[PDB]
């Protein structure tokens, strides 16, 4: 959640 | 001409600075803003801004959204980007390359109706 952006993985 | 709240709530120059920063900080990811198409009869997605691996597929993103909003699995789910529905096997990186706006964000709407 960097700078209100949710960080997804895969 | 679908409205997106992140666009409705911020001026262009703010958005473009922010898209360029995040693209500089995470070069193998793309920033994506996702919102339900208005008056689609599906649950809303509360979190709207995502930083997604460029190799993530559309179908993988579908599956994540379906889980988050508790979509029943008989219900369909479609992405719209510039009025097109991408192939489920497309990558989000390719979708971003083909469709990102001049603020360096990709905007995605969704519905359970394709038409």
């Amino acid at each position: 959640e960097d700078e209100d952006f949710e960080i997804l993985s895969l | 001409s679908m409205k997106f709240q992140y666009k409705e709530d911020h001026p262009f120059e703010y958005r473009k600075k922010e898209g360029e920063k995040i693209r500089k900080k995470y070069p193998d990811r793309v920033p994506v803003i996702v919102e339900k198409a208005p008056k689609a009869r599906v649950p809303d997605l509360d979190k709207r801004k995502y930083l997604v691996p460029s190799d993530l597929t559309v179908g993988q993103f579908y599956f994540l959204i379906r889980k988050r909003i508790h979509l029943r699995p008989e219900d369909a789910l479609f992405f719209f980007v510039n009025n097109t529905i991408p192939p489920t096997s497309a990558t989000m990186g390719q979708l971003y390359e083909d469709n990102h706006e001049e603020d360096y964000f990709l905007y995605v709407a969704y519905s359970d109706e394709s038409v």
